[PDB]
RNA sequence: CCCCACUAUGCUUAGCCCUAAACCUCAACAGUUAAAUCAACAAAACUGCUCGCCAGAACACUACGAGCCACAGCUUAAAACUCAAA
């Protein structure tokens, strides 16, 4: 309200493609959390449950982080194989 | 005994350990050139530390200055100072097209 | 008639045990052989457990004096753009020739680190040898 | 006068050589399967790298080549898990070849 | 010179013109998307008023009043009456996740008006009143 | 049906070295031709089915 | 259940009321990782020491008594009848 208008989450377009400069903002939106923030904000969620959901977010990254290293670790070997007949 | 045993001490080829690129400086919040550097610039926010490598107590100390910056009429909120868009990108954050 | 409780005792003490009792008529073939040569354990079965709390294991990190002369040369020059041959095994890199000269230098009776390090490098050189600094 | 254990380990050039990180070795390809270049460079576990694009033909069972040493041996300890997983062989980067 | 999605801030010199008018003198489109409607408000740069179309005053009602097709046909009655008043490049303000959010600015575009700039200016309240409890469906 | 005359002798000792597999002619075989691609390398349609 | 409006209430102040799945459902302190690792599951298994607490189910977060700014309240907390399970 009392800050410089047309700066906050701007985007110009190029060639007249509204339609990817639509999407550039949407994906800034969506990358600073604003759109999931707007959308949780619609109903009150009740502090128990935000907890609950932030913790289970929380270790749901944890755990996808952890088994895509491991994914990737174990992928090595994965060329083909070098003793084939025995 | 053996002259050739081996010898108790520490490790000689340990590496140092990492740092961030604010360990060992002062973050002032009047210093709005740095803080601006660890906001978004189409929304203000603050990053988190997965985005700004920051350790935990530069990342407590940058967001600890944001804030007190702000409100203290020093550094806009809403947006990043676009006198400083131009500024060394130092997040691991890409963002446009 | 036998006992196949692989985790009671050993196969030695499990068939020792069944030819006192009379149970097996023949002692085995290896029988023999192993009270004559025993090993120097006993194979009894054993559970692996997991340490907690203040119990560490007693493997040592091996380290030796030169190592510390490698670090610092390391840092100083660099590893050597000569490539180690690891299948020679009296193969000597710049590292540890340096390392050679240090230690004669040290037994001429110089002890300071810094003065010790610098005439090193001097030596080498005149000798012949490439040492790059790397910064 | 018979050398001890302790005595072949400190001079061996695999002690002497320290940290294996970013090390230049010579390694010799034994073993070539399609394009993956079987590479033994004197460590406990061989390396296995890309036949390169340029000069492939030239990488041949028994050619010496040049590696750079990343690790010796490939080991990870993952979440929940007692003991380490490894590949069972070294990382590195082969450069090229060695010649006279 | 290479294109830069931030737009100009007033009081440097930029380079940018649109009809020979600088970003600051163009004028502004607020696009208000909510879920059951969709408002525009075309107006200039010193905020006068130029053009209104709603879903409703364009014959929609009720549950038709939040649609695409509806905003979309917001967006081109508002873009008639602003191209009358001379407007031809438009700034645009979109407040709101509603149906209408991008297919009301499809209706500008398609009454005669050249899109320059799209800001999104969704009420955030950082911590404010308490949102009403989830529905129970 | 020509099951194999008993695979060890007297003595009990089979005769193949790969008896204790439970497929020692398999394996045998398998054991020939990964020797033969071997040797290779060292020195390196519709008529049948 | 959905929509609209609106109240006690959520806030402040000054007093009360004293409850929760008040739960890491893990008492405090100290120690150990060797023994047998260990009913099961949870959350690797234990030792010393201390306090609190428990002794079939249900009756029963009940009755009576007592105390309490509590008055359709809280705390402490039975018995009879009944069952061969819980
Ligand atoms: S790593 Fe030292 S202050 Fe961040
Ligand atoms: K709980
Ligand atoms: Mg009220
Ligand atoms: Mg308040
Ligand atoms: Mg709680
Ligand atoms: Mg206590
Ligand atoms: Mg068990
Ligand atoms: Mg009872
Ligand atoms: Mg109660
Ligand atoms: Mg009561
Ligand atoms: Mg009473």
């Amino acid at each position: 309200a009392k800050h410089l208008k047309f700066i906050a989450r701007t985007v110009m377009v190029q060639e007249g493609n509204v339609e990817s400069a639509y999407r550039t903002l949407n994906r800034i939106l969506t990358m600073d959390g604003l759109i999931e923030d707007i959308k949780h904000r619609r109903y009150y969620e009740k502090p128990c449950r935000r907890r609950q959901r932030e913790s289970y977010e929380r270790c749901r990254r944890i755990y996808n982080m952890e088994m895509a290293r491991k994914i990737n670790f174990l992928m090595r070997k994965n060329r083909a194989d070098p003793w084939q007949g025995c | 005994s053996n002259e050739d045993l081996p010898i108790s001490m520490e490790n000689p080829y340990k590496e140092p350990l990492k740092k961030c690129i604010l360990c060992g400086k002062h973050v002032d919040y009047k210093n709005v050139q740095l803080l601006s550097q660890f906001v978004s610039p189409f929304t203000g926010c603050i990053y988190g530390r997965h985005i700004t490598g920051l350790c935990g107590k530069k990342q407590k100390e940058i967001t600890k200055a944001i804030k007190r910056a702000q409100i203290m009429g020093f550094m806009p909120v809403t947006y990043k100072d676009p006198a400083y868009l131009k500024d060394p990108k130092v997040c691991n954050i890409r963002y446009r097209e | 008639a036998g006992s196949r409780l692989e985790t009671v005792g050993s196969i030695f003490s499990r068939t020792r045990d069944l030819v006192r009792a009379g149970v097996l008529k023949e002692k085995p073939l290896w029988f023999d052989v192993y009270d004559a040569f025993p090993p120097l354990r006993e194979p009894v079965f054993q559970r692996p457990r997991v340490r907690y709390g203040k119990a560490k294991a007693p493997i040592q990190d091996i380290w030796y004096h030169e190592d510390r002369i490698r670090a610092k040369f390391y840092s100083v020059y660099g590893s050597g753009q000569r490539a180690f041959d690891l299948f020679n095994p009296n193969f000597k890199s710049t590292c540890q020739r340096f390392v050679e000269k240090y230690t004669e230098l040290q037994k001429l009776g110089e002890t300071d680190e810094e003065k010790l390090f610098v005439e090193t490098g001097k030596a080498l050189l005149a000798e012949g040898v490439i040492l790059r600094r790397v910064g | 006068n018979v050398e001890s254990f302790a005595s072949m380990l400190r001079h061996s050039p695999l002690t002497q050589m320290g940290p294996a990180k970013d090390k230049l070795v010579i390694g010799r390809i034994f073993h070539i399967v399609e394009n993956d270049l079987y590479i033994d460079f004197g460590g406990k576990f061989h390396c296995v790298c890309r036949r390169p694009e340029v000069d492939g033909e030239k990488y041949q069972k028994g050619t010496r080549v040049r590696l750079r040493l990343l690790d010796l041996e490939l080991t990870s300890r993952f979440l929940g898990a007692t003991t380490d997983t490894t590949v069972l062989e070294a990382n590195a980067v082969l450069l090229g070849i060695q010649e006279s | 010179t290479k294109f830069s999605i931030y737009p100009p801030i007033p009081g440097e010199e930029s380079s940018l013109r649109w009809a020979g008018k600088k970003f600051e003198e163009i004028p502004i489109a607020h696009i208000k998307a909510s879920h059951n409607n969709t408002q525009i408000q075309v107006v200039s740069a010193s905020n006068e008023p130029l053009a209104f179309a709603s879903c409703g005053t364009e014959g929609f009602r009720n549950a038709k009043k939040g649609t695409g097709i509806a905003a979309q046909t917001a967006g081109i009655a508002a873009a008639a009456r602003a191209k009358q008043k001379g407007v031809i490049h438009i700034r645009v303000v979109v407040k709101g996740l509603g149906p209408g959010r991008l297919s009301a600015m499809h209706g500008l575009i398609m009454g005669g008006l050249e899109v320059i700039s799209i800001t999104d200016n969704t009420p955030i309240p950082h911590x404010g009143c308490r949102p009403r409890k989830a529905r129970k469906l | 049906p020509r099951q194999r005359a008993i695979q060890w002798g007297e003595d009990g000792r089979p005769f193949h070295y790969l008896f204790y597999t439970g497929k020692q002619s398999y394996y045998s075989l398998m054991h020939d031709v990964y020797g033969m691609l071997l040797n290779l390398e060292k020195h390196q349609v519709i008529g049948s089915r």
